[PDB]
């Protein structure tokens, strides 16, 4: 699981520059 | 459910937002 | 707000490592 | 909420866990 | 430069969006 | 030099909001 | 891919470096 | 220092880069 | 090189989750 | 050397932590 | 240079080359 | 290295002479 990991590590680089102030919630399943 | 829906393929700025609150 | 962001930036990498399944509220 | 919490000096791993449902 | 301008205030999504190629 | 180091994310950030895009430094 | 979306932001980063004053650039 | 952090987590990254195999160390 | 980067993620999740130590290099 | 044994599974955090000096 | 270097390690006498 | 190099600027001449 290497790599949703290497890749969960940009997504969340990523809500955060973009839910800008309502966030969110974050399910990993 | 996010990761089911943002890891193999790249989410852009906006899906990202659906799951905003 | 540049060094807030620069840094808010190195922040949800770091939630990421460390929740994984139960996810996350804020 | 957590930004507040963690910009001009560094967070550890831990707390980020909190926010975790 | 801009080395002088962004890293002079932030940016939104939309201001970065500005030093894009 | 910060400048010489925000030349780094803005290297970065200019490089996920760039997308694509690039920059000159 | 997610993969190489991440390795630019690598070597982005080591250029800055050799040249100097001198400069580079990046696409 | 978030930020001299957040240039060692760049310099680590430069000399990986310098020396090559000879390494460097980064310490 | 995924070893040169990951050996950078590596450089930097050992520079994150390994701090001032430095790592052998 | 490492860079032969993390970037193969994930290290949990636990596995990771092996490089440090 | 993403390419030369992304797949094989570059050498300085090699990257000293990529400037100005 | 943070001397020569994160308040100025070292070349690699000069980066060198900090290989081993
Ligand atoms: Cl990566
Ligand atoms: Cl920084
Ligand atoms: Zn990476
Ligand atoms: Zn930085």
């Amino acid at each position: 699981f290497v790599n949703q990991h290497l890749c969960g590590s940009h997504l969340v680089e990523a809500l955060y520059l973009v839910c800008g102030e309502r966030g969110f919630y974050f399910t990993k399943p | 459910g996010i990761v089911e829906q943002c890891c193999t393929s790249i989410c852009s700025l906006y899906q990202l937002e659906n799951y905003c609150n």
